[PDB]
């Protein structure tokens, strides 16, 4: 009978297709044919943040657009104050291996993780002064990639073990695992309402989940080769993804289907992290040519290059006001940008 | 100078930077390892002959020198997505089973296409590697009632151990093309006494050469 | 074992075929409203004086 | 005629500021290329700097007239200060030598046990030397005999007939770091190959310390000979060149001390590049 | 718990020399800073003394300084007060405080319980004025404090420096509001803050039996610290 069953995969695989197909009518090139070019974009840096002493892997921006939190393989997540370059907390991590950290919006606890397999959360308005360990949730078989908040009270992460998950930080447990992907998930990004994320893996997809329930919702295939990095339009019906195949596309939600393809001839190398504005007519994008370029959103042209750094370019963030971008790389610094 | 109640916060940053710089010079003293091989390799025998889920960290010290091991094998995942994180390590610890007339496709194939593919990778152009053959006890019963030309089928020489074990020595070495790199080679027994000085010795060979090229001199 | 992986994949695929679909040019125009509405108060592209940058 | 001693001289001037900036420059910003080491050439290449522009420019002013312009008003200054600032040339050069010879010798203890601190020392000591060595002397022979035996027609060393006072200098000065320099670099040389048992490592290492040594000594041997000949034969011209040779290595000496670290010129390229 | 307790008290003639110790337990004590405030027996609260994290800035009183002296031991996290030639304007009962300061940090955030010293018969400093002395409350009114300062408080960097300070009697006094706007951990929600540049108010709303006492305001703009008169409450 699995042949039957592969038929009818096959049949329904087919049927997909053929909708997508009959329900794209137009691109969104020629209902943009008119907007007028937003012009080279200027951009000089401000501040040089000099800290650390290995390459830095993860960052992510306070809720309030001044606080900054940097986690590194020199055993160190720090937390500082954009504004007067000032270091506020330096915490040693128990694993130097690190690849993800977050800030909770309400600015209470940090998080980090990495190959040891174990999403540590720590403290921070403890009234014994220093910093502590709140909690080592482990459940995972798999190094993690990405960790989001969700408010002060539960965590959702995507593991190298081809799954993802929504934890309870009171308790301990794993209030729910997502598992459904063929390969290494590597990224993950949360829509404004906090109540659907996607997440893009090793096997060339993006699949948009619900955190209520954990049926998955739609699976997106269009590249060539594994994604590294996810971000959202601001107004959530919208992402953007970042491959390997030196391209990052725009990705729609209701009409199904792929929008919009960002590569040019000179660009070979592969995407590490891609962001918006506040607005949402510049994406900017971090390549591993040591560099970062800006994409007209609604035209694919090239409008700009922040170079300046010595080596790969591995976070990148932009403020909750637009204030801001801060791009940080393996040469140990981190810049911020207006 | 215009500061008001914010001259304490920079003497709490200088505070913490003075932190972090002493940190990191206490913690560049210590020699970093990475343990690879294949499947069934021995790399279990000699991690035990060093006495004091995820990542297996080991810390022993010897004639006044910090050492750590990271044993990875236990990461079931693609393995190019966390090499780099490696990167900037002083070695790579090599083992393989010289027995080499099985199947698992010949051991030793996969073996030496382990090896060409972490000698030749981008990060590690210029790593050097401290390569075990294990076993090299059961390879010397085994050589007797078999050939080696069945692994090899190239192979035209004598078929006793010292011959044989350095014709794989040897191809196992000419699959490194870098000019600055090098390969430490040794045939550890089952249960030697002391080969815990091999990678003294490599290490210290391995940093001579490193501190020479940053002065210029090389 | 692999009857029950099966079952799930088409079941999965099953659900999923069941969604609703709106057209490409309206997601489009969509974006386009939101993009071109929002575009006084974004400090990115409509570069702001060093009266009021707090990076300045 | 004048043209071309101007053009050299302009040539040498630019090629050996645009050097030393590029070096200074790069190991400011390059993150990782900061070490211990790399600040005793973080000195070296700020001092050759002044030699770079104001020897260089004004012995071109008085390299082809034949008089002193100025007379004795900023000649004991200009004369000093040059004198000075080369001998801290030789002994950067001196105090490389030892960092070099104990990094190499000593692997395991030694990288680990100076602090930023002790280099500093090392730094500010080298300077202090010279400054000692050379500026008073120099500057207060005057009051010390009581009369000024250099005429206003030309500038040269007060002391020039005191044998003592030019051969202390002189020897010191040279003919110190150029035994104590080949003796570390010989053991260096015979202590860099490898014990464990296509070039070996020992042979691009005496190539290498071979090239610096002969290039130093090739450079500052006659000029340092004829200043023990007089105390009475005047090249009158001959010896021109002899400052012109002094100058040369205040200008390649970026290349040999810092575009062989291979770390260094990739940072040289990115610079030139972007 | 957080723990402050001080010992080293009782009664000396004039002339004499004395040290006070502050014994703490609980918190990270060598990341504080340590402040002295001293109590007359009818008057409000001065200030005395002020040492750091790490010991590297010390600040005096004007009527204290060459006379005393300030230390601290950390690894054994006690903290230190030498009076050397006292004399009858002494007399006062002496406190423990601590003052971790960073962006969003809460300065003053625990009293200690202070020791009581007695002795027998033998021009830019910032003037803040509390107006009123004694105000009578019923309980579930509202009650409107004021405090004026002679300089502008609002610095360049968008900030104001006005602390608030509630002493039940018979105890040590807590913080209520730091920085004219923020509510400091542990206190209700019924207080807040509200002013503008020198004239600064606290608004407390439906006064509850557990809040009489009396009221303090303090500034931080610059060295020295300068309190108020305080004001009173009662009932009926
Ligand atoms: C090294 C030197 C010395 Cl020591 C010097 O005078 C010192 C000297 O030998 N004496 C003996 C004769 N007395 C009359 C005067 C003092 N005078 C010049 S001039 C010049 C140049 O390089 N060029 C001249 C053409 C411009 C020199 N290198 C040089
Ligand atoms: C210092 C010394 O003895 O010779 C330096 C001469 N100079 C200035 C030509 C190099």
């Amino acid at each position: 009978e699995l042949d039957q069953l592969r038929q009818e995969a096959e049949q329904l695989k087919n049927q997909i297709r053929d909708a997508r197909k009959a329900c794209a009518d137009a691109t969104l090139s020629q209902i943009t044919n008119n907007i007028d070019p937003v012009g080279r974009i200027q951009m000089r840096t401000r501040r040089t943040l000099r800290g650390h002493l290995a390459k830095i892997y993860a960052m992510h921006w306070g809720t309030d657009s001044r606080l900054l939190v940097s986690a590194s393989q020199d055993g160190k997540l720090i937390i500082w104050d954009s504004y007067t370059t000032n270091k506020v907390h330096a915490i040693p991590l128990r694993s130097s291996w690190v690849m993800t950290c977050a800030y909770a919006p309400s600015g209470n606890y940090v998080a980090c993780g990495g190959l040891d397999n174990i999403c540590s959360i720590y403290n921070l308005k403890t009234r014994e002064g220093n910093v502590r360990v709140s909690r080592e949730l482990a459940g995972h078989t798999g190094y993690l990639s990405c960790c989001r908040f969700l408010d002060d009270n539960q965590i959702v992460t995507s593991s190298g073990d081809t799954t993802c998950a929504l934890w309870d930080i009171e308790t301990g447990q794993q209030t729910t695992t997502f598992t459904g992907h063929t390969g290494d998930v590597m990224s993950l990004s949360l829509a404004p309402d906090t109540r659907l994320f996607v997440s893009g893996a090793c096997d060339a997809s993006a699949k948009l989940w619900d955190v209520r329930e954990g049926m998955c919702r739609q699976t997106f295939t269009g590249h060539e080769s594994d994604i590294n990095a996810i971000c959202f339009f601001p107004n959530g019906n919208a992402f953007a993804t970042g491959s390997d195949d030196a391209t990052c596309r725009l990705f729609d939600l209701r009409a199904d289907q792929e929008l919009m393809t960002y590569s040019h001839d000179n660009i070979i190398c592969g995407i590490t992290s891609v962001s918006f504005s506040k607005s949402g007519r510049l994406l900017l994008a971090g390549y591993d040519d040591f560099n970062c370029n800006v994409w007209d959103a609604l035209k694919a042209d090239r409008a700009g290059v922040l170079a300046g750094h010595d080596n790969r370019v591995s976070c990148l963030g932009v403020t909750d006001d637009g204030m801001a971008v801060a791009t940080g790389s393996w040469d140990s610094f981190l810049k911020i940008w207006n | 100078t215009l500061s008001a109640e914010d001259k304490a916060a920079v003497e709490r940053s200088k505070m913490i930077e003075k932190n972090l710089k002493e940190d990191g010079i206490s913690a560049a003293k210590d020699v970093k390892l990475l343990l690879l091989g294949a499947g069934e390799s021995g790399k279990s025998t000699i991690v035990k002959q060093m006495k004091i889920t995820g990542i297996v960290e080991t810390h022993f010290t010897f004639k006044n020198l910090h050492f750590r091991l990271f044993d990875v094998g236990g990461q079931r995942s693609e393995r190019k997505k966390w090499i780099h994180c490696f990167e900037d390590v002083t070695a790579i610890i090599f083992c393989v089973a010289l027995s080499g007339y099985d199947q698992v496709t010949n051991r030793m194939h996969e073996s030496l296409m382990l090896f060409d593919s972490i000698c030749n990778n981008k990060f590690f152009i210029d790593t050097s590697i401290i390569l075990f053959l294990n076993k090299k006890d059961l390879f010397g019963e085994k050589i007797k009632k078999s050939p080696l030309t069945i692994c090899f089928p190239e192979y035209t020489g004598p078929n006793t151990y010292e011959d044989a074990a350095a014709y794989i020595q040897a191809q196992f070495e000419s699959k490194n093309r870098s000019p600055n790199k090098e390969i430490y080679c040794h045939m550890t027994c089952a249960t030697d006494t002391n080969n815990i000085q091999v990678v003294f010795d490599a290490v210290t060979d391995i940093i001579i050469a490193n501190n020479l090229r940053g002065c210029g001199l090389y | 074992a692999s009857i029950a992986q099966a079952r799930k994949l088409v079941e999965q695929l099953k659900m999923e075929a069941n969604i609703d679909r709106i057209k490409v040019s309206k997601a489009a125009a969509d974006l386009m409203a939101y993009c071109e509405a929002h575009a006084k108060e974004d400090p990115l592209l409509t570069p702001v004086p060093a009266s009021e940058n707090p990076f300045r | 005629e004048v043209v071309f001693i101007v053009l050299v001289a302009g040539s040498l001037s630019l090629v050996t500021i645009i050097g030393n900036i590029l070096v200074m420059v790069s190991i400011k910003v390059n993150r990782h290329l900061q070490t211990v080491n790399n600040y005793f050439l973080f000195s070296l290449a700020c001092a050759d700097l002044i030699i770079g522009v104001f020897s260089m420019n004004l012995y071109t002013l008085y390299t082809v007239i034949g008089y002193w312009p100025l007379g004795p008003v900023v000649c004991d200054l200009w004369l000093a200060l040059d004198y000075v600032v080369s001998n801290a040339s030789v002994m950067n050069l001196l105090i490389i030598s030892f960092d070099r010879y104990f990094c190499v010798t000593k692997p395991l203890t030694y990288p680990v046990k100076r602090t930023t601190k002790m280099a500093g020392m090392m730094i500010a000591a080298a300077w202090v030397l010279s400054f000692i060595l050379w500026a008073p002397a120099i500057l207060f022979w005057q009051f010390i005999v009581g009369v000024r035996t250099v005429e206003d027609g030309e500038c040269y060393i007060q002391f020039f007939s005191n044998a003592a006072v030019t051969f202390g200098t002189a020897i010191a000065a040279f003919y110190l770091p150029v035994i104590i320099m080949t003796v570390l670099y010989w053991h260096i040389s015979r202590a860099s190959k490898s014990r464990i048992k296509p070039p070996s490592r020992e042979k691009k290492v005496t190539r290498t310390i071979l090239a610096i040594l002969l290039a130093f000594i090739i450079t500052w041997a006659p000029y340092n000979v004829m200043v023990l000949i007089n105390t009475p034969c005047i090249p009158n011209t001959v010896w021109t060149i002899g400052y012109w040779l002094c100058y040369i290595n205040s200008t390649i000496n970026p290349a040999c001390y810092a575009l062989c670290n291979a770390t260094f010129k990739k940072t040289f390229k990115h610079l030139l590049m972007c | 718990d957080v723990q402050l307790v001080e010992s080293g008290g009782g009664l000396v003639q004039p002339g004499g020399s004395r040290k006070l110790s502050c014994s703490a337990s609980g918190f990270a004590f060598s990341s504080f800073g340590m402040h002295w405030v001293r109590q007359a027996p009818e008057k409000g609260l001065e200030w005395v003394a002020y040492i750091s994290s790490g010991s590297g800035t010390i600040y005096y009183a004007d009527t204290v300084k060459g006379r005393f002296t300030i230390s601290r031991d950390d690894p054994k996290n006690t903290l230190f007060l030498q009076m050397t030639s006292l004399r009858s304007e002494d007399t006062a009962m002496y406190y423990c405080v601590r003052s971790i300061y960073y962006y969003g940090s809460s300065p003053f955030d625990f009293w200690g319980q202070g020791t009581t010293l007695t002795v027998s018969s033998g021009g830019s400093d910032i003037v803040m004025t509390q107006a009123t002395s004694s105000v009578p409350v019923t309980p579930g009114e509202s009650v409107s404090i004021s405090c004026r300062s002679s300089k502008s408080l609002l610095h360049s960097n968008g900030n104001t420096y006005l602390y608030w300070f509630l002493q039940r009697p018979g105890q040590s006094p807590q913080l209520l509001i730091y920085r004219m706007s923020n509510l400091a951990s542990g206190v209700p929600d019924r207080f807040s803050g509200s002013g503008s540049g020198t004239a600064f108010t606290l608004t407390i709303s439906r006064l509850e039996a557990e809040d009489v006492g009396v009221y303090y305001c303090m500034q931080h703009l610059e060295y020295p610290l300068t309190f108020g008169a305080g004001t009173k409450l009662e009932l009926k």
